[PDB]
């Protein structure tokens, strides 16, 4: 639903490069196999960690909080 | 007693069965746990069940089969008696 | 359990987890494999059909 | 739920030692030794120092199931070398050559730049 | 009294076990009972 | 892995490999038999309540109900109800003059486990009370998953 | 010193690249294992929830809170809860991190390992504190909240090793690689027309000299000089990784030895 | 043939089967959970009081 936090083969961090992610190919208009390995992911166990990523908590998001403060 | 035949013409196998032994065994351990007197030595053994194998190897065990015949008669053959080759 | 191989004795090995375990040769006879497979274990009660049991 | 505690890998039982070291009766002068909560990294390492002393005839290792973090090792030296002193000479030549790695790496170390 | 909360416009409620089970300000007939307030433990694993 | 079986790493699970959330829901209502005799939700005490299961109740509140956040195991009773019984039956002794109700509650099913995750009360098209009450579990793939 | 030799080709605050040489590979296996498995590090173990309006479960985000690195750098003098006196936690095994998050602002508000806090007495010491490892100075996407959802936990961060579960773990994957050129012949390479063709050549083939041509195979030789990458997630500096993880194996060589000698008396 | 050929019995167990290399042919691995449930009416003898008083 959210981006892990390692890798699920080798547990390198992974959780604090989804925005980074994201505005490589935003802004800098970059193919993810560039951006993959602009983040420093090299082996092909991380790269599909962020690249196969589904981010679902932003549709989870859209409804409004059940029990609001 | 017309059904019991004599031992002299006794025309079944003198070999005991598989399924002779099993119940023997079963038979002999369920008397062991029982708390029956063990006519075999022990060297140390307390699960009934090898107990009753000591015995059928040293023939200590009292008791007979008693074979029946599609007939109704009946043939008894002592456990001492029966040769355990299987 | 269509012939008589499907029901055989075992010796009990207590063990960690969720599952049965058993040795690889003895699947041929149970026609068994482990993509999901169930299997029912019978426990005697008496020395008479324990020893039946392995014995027979 | 049947799973064992991870901690059961190599935190030591009540009751349990580390080694239990027991004649093997099948040769002579050969040993068995059983380790507790420990696995292939401390067998392999040991074993293979064992097979450098000229004085074993034997040396192997084996982990009956992975389920359980034991394993035995199996020991035969020649007669007269006792096969407890084998296994005090290979854990102190692993040791040392460890200390020696160690220094090694650190001098090494402290001579890059990058980090 | 115990807390509850209405299911459609998240407003914090009390009822007695007399009260009818429906929201006095909106009028919804469902209604979620409020998380407990003591602390519960879990294992990061 | 022979014969269909595989082999998973503990790492990859310990990282979350393969794991999901399990949800299951209870329904409850308070039944009205007729005119007179009817239900409603309650902790029952074991003075004034017969038949109550082992289980415990120390988890529900005035209401019958656990609140959400609350971690629940087997035989915990996530529902109580009680019901009035007919006086002049009396089962094993123990029944007393103390004893005007019976125990009707919703015992959680008994290999299962976890942390109730939401509690909704509302009524039905008949006007009673009924409730419906979620528990979450977390499952991690073990030696009998299938994939 | 004349032992195992030791030559560092590439270094990095994540990453150093080292060839060991004049070791046997029971040694180098045993390095890498205990590398992987066997170094203690620090992570958060319990976490206890007050607040949790999120669209997460307390179990899916105390997962995630685990996997977080802290750093590990004094780690040893810190002790094991198991092997400590106290009731549940204190000061001499444990770290106590808080995590408050709401939902201020109209858009989507992320909550980071940046906002874990440290509310324990460190004693001075150099553990607990979120490994932050990015340009914008965040740490792990944690959660997201909208406006009204709120996020209150308290974590207890306690030292294990990655047997008891892999958050305990300071390495990422370890490159290990030993015969370049197939001298020992311990692989035989698959192919359809040439093998040499088809396999591409390792990049340590360079540090080493080819297969003479023509030679006869060598059966006295055995593996050495490995080639090694270890990789570190940042709790510890992938220095210490190494030096640690021969740490943790000389203890564990010790303790055979210390076992050996104690049932030498009785 | 629903209740007198065949018949629902009791001390039994069903479960998943996985396969073991490292057991022996005749050996079946079982849950430490089930092998809690099942139990064996051992009796008292002269050769089993001591191991069945701590069993107990
Ligand atoms: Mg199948
Ligand atoms: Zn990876
Ligand atoms: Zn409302
Ligand atoms: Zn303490």
């Amino acid at each position: 639903m959210i981006v892990p936090v390692r890798c699920f083969s080798c547990g390198k961090v992974v959780g604090d490069k989804w925005e980074s992610y994201l505005n490589l190919l935003q802004e800098d208009e970059l193919d993810e196999g560039t951006a993959l390995s602009r983040l420093g992911l090299k082996r092909y166990c991380c790269r599909r960690m962020i690249l196969t990523h589904v981010d679902l908590i932003e549709k989870f998001l859209r409804y409004n909080p059940l029990e609001k403060r | 007693k017309e059904k019991a035949i004599p031992k002299d013409q006794r025309a079944t196998t003198p070999y005991m069965t598989k399924y002779e032994r099993a119940r023997i065994l079963g038979t002999r351990a369920l008397q062991i746990s029982m708390n029956a007197p063990v006519f075999v030595d022990l060297e140390g053994e307390t699960d009934p069940l090898r107990i009753a194998m000591k015995e059928l190897a040293e023939k200590k065990i009292p008791l007979v089969i008693r074979r029946y015949l599609p007939d109704g008669s009946f043939e008894d053959w002592s456990v001492e008696e029966l040769i355990v080759d299987l | 359990s269509l012939h008589k191989m499907s029901m055989m004795a075992h010796r009990v090995k207590v063990i960690p987890y969720s599952t049965f375990r058993l040795n690889l040769s003895v699947t041929s006879p149970y026609n068994a494999d482990f993509d999901g497979d169930e299997m029912n274990l019978h426990v005697p009660q008496s020395e008479e059909t324990r020893a039946e049991l392995s014995q027979l | 739920m049947n799973a064992p505690d991870r901690f059961e890998l190599f935190l030591l039982g009540e009751g349990e030692s580390k080694l239990k070291i027991d004649p093997d009766t099948k040769a002579p002068n050969a040993v068995v030794i059983t380790f507790e909560k420990e696995d292939h990294t401390l067998g392999n390492l040991i074993r293979a120092e064992l097979l450098n002393d000229r004085k074993v005839l034997f040396a192997a290792y084996k982990v009956e199931h992975p389920f359980f973090a034991r394993f035995k090792l199996r020991i035969q030296t020649t007669e007269g070398y006792d096969p407890k002193d084998a296994l005090k000479n290979a854990c102190n030549s692993i040791i040392n050559k460890l200390g020696a790695l160690k220094t090694n790496f650190e001098t090494e170390w402290n001579l890059q730049t990058l980090a | 009294t115990l807390k509850y909360i209405c299911a459609e416009c998240s407003s914090k409620l009390s009822l007695s076990r007399t009260d009818a089970v429906r929201c006095k300000d909106c009028g919804h007939r469902i209604l979620l009972k409020a998380r407990t307030k003591r602390l519960v433990q879990f294992e990061a694993r | 892995n022979q014969e269909d079986s595989m082999i998973m790493n503990q790492s990859s699970i310990d990282r979350g490999l393969f794991r999901s959330l399990f949800f299951r829901s209870y329904m409850d209502q308070e039944k009205k038999y007729g005119m007179s005799i009817t239900e409603t939700f309650e902790k029952p005490q074991r003075t004034n309540t017969l038949r109550m299961k082992h289980g415990t109740y120390d988890k529900l509140d005035d209401d019958g109900l656990i609140a959400p956040g609350v971690r629940v195991s087997g035989e915990d009773v996530i529902i109580g109800k009680t019901t009035p019984i007919s006086p002049d039956e009396e089962e094993l002794g123990q029944r007393t003059a103390y004893h005007s109700k019976r125990d009707a509650s919703t015992p959680l099913r008994s290999t299962e486990n976890g942390i109730v995750d939401q509690v909704l009360v509302t009524t039905n098209q008949d006007g009673l009370k009924f409730v419906k009450v979620r528990v979450r579990t977390t499952k991690i793939p073990q030696i009998g998953d299938k994939f | 010193s004349e032992g195992p030799q030791v030559k560092i080709r590439e270094a990095s605050k994540d990453n150093v690249d080292f060839i060991l040489s004049n070791v046997d590979l029971a040694m180098a296996n045993s390095l890498r294992r205990v590398m992987i498995a066997e170094i203690p590090t620090l992570a958060i173990d319990s976490v206890e929830v007050e607040t949790n309006t999120t669209v997460l479960a307390d179990e899916f985000i105390a997962h995630r809170l685990g996997l977080i690195p802290l750093q590990s750098m004094d780690i040893e003098q810190l002790e094991y809860s198991r092997d400590c006196f106290c009731e549940d936690h204190c000061d001499k095994c444990s770290v106590v991190l808080t995590l408050q998050a709401f939902g201020e602002s109209e858009s989507t508000t992320n909550v980071y390992s940046k906002d874990l806090v440290i509310v324990s007495n460190l004693m001075g010491r150099n553990i607990g504190h979120p490994i932050i490892q990015d340009k914008e100075g965040n740490g792990v996407l944690i959660c997201k909240l909208r406006k009204g959802q709120e996020l209150k936990l308290t974590c207890v961060a306690k030292k294990g090793i990655a047997k008891e579960h892999a958050k305990w773990g300071p390495a990422a994957a370890i490159e290990f690689e030993y015969d370049p050129w197939n001298k020992l012949k311990h692989t035989d390479y698959w192919y359809e027309q040439d093998s040499a063709k088809e396999w591409p050549q390792s990049k340590n083939c360079e540090y080493e000299d080819p297969p003479n041509e023509g030679d006869p195979f060598d059966y006295k030789a055995q593996a050495d000089t490995f080639y090694m990458n270890v990789e570190s997630v940042g709790s510890i500096p992938v220095d210490q990784v190494v030096v640690r993880g021969i740490d943790t194996l000389q203890k564990k060589v010790a303790s055979i030895l210390l076992a050996l000698t104690q049932m030498d008396q009785d | 043939r629903g209740n007198l050929m065949g018949k629902r019995v009791d001390f039994s167990a069903r479960t998943v089967i996985s396969g073991d290399p490292n057991l022996e042919l005749d050996q079946v691995g079982v849950p430490k959970s089930i092998a809690k449930t099942l139990t064996y009416p051992e009796v008292v003898t002269p050769y089993n009081i001591d191991r069945l008083t701590q069993l107990v």
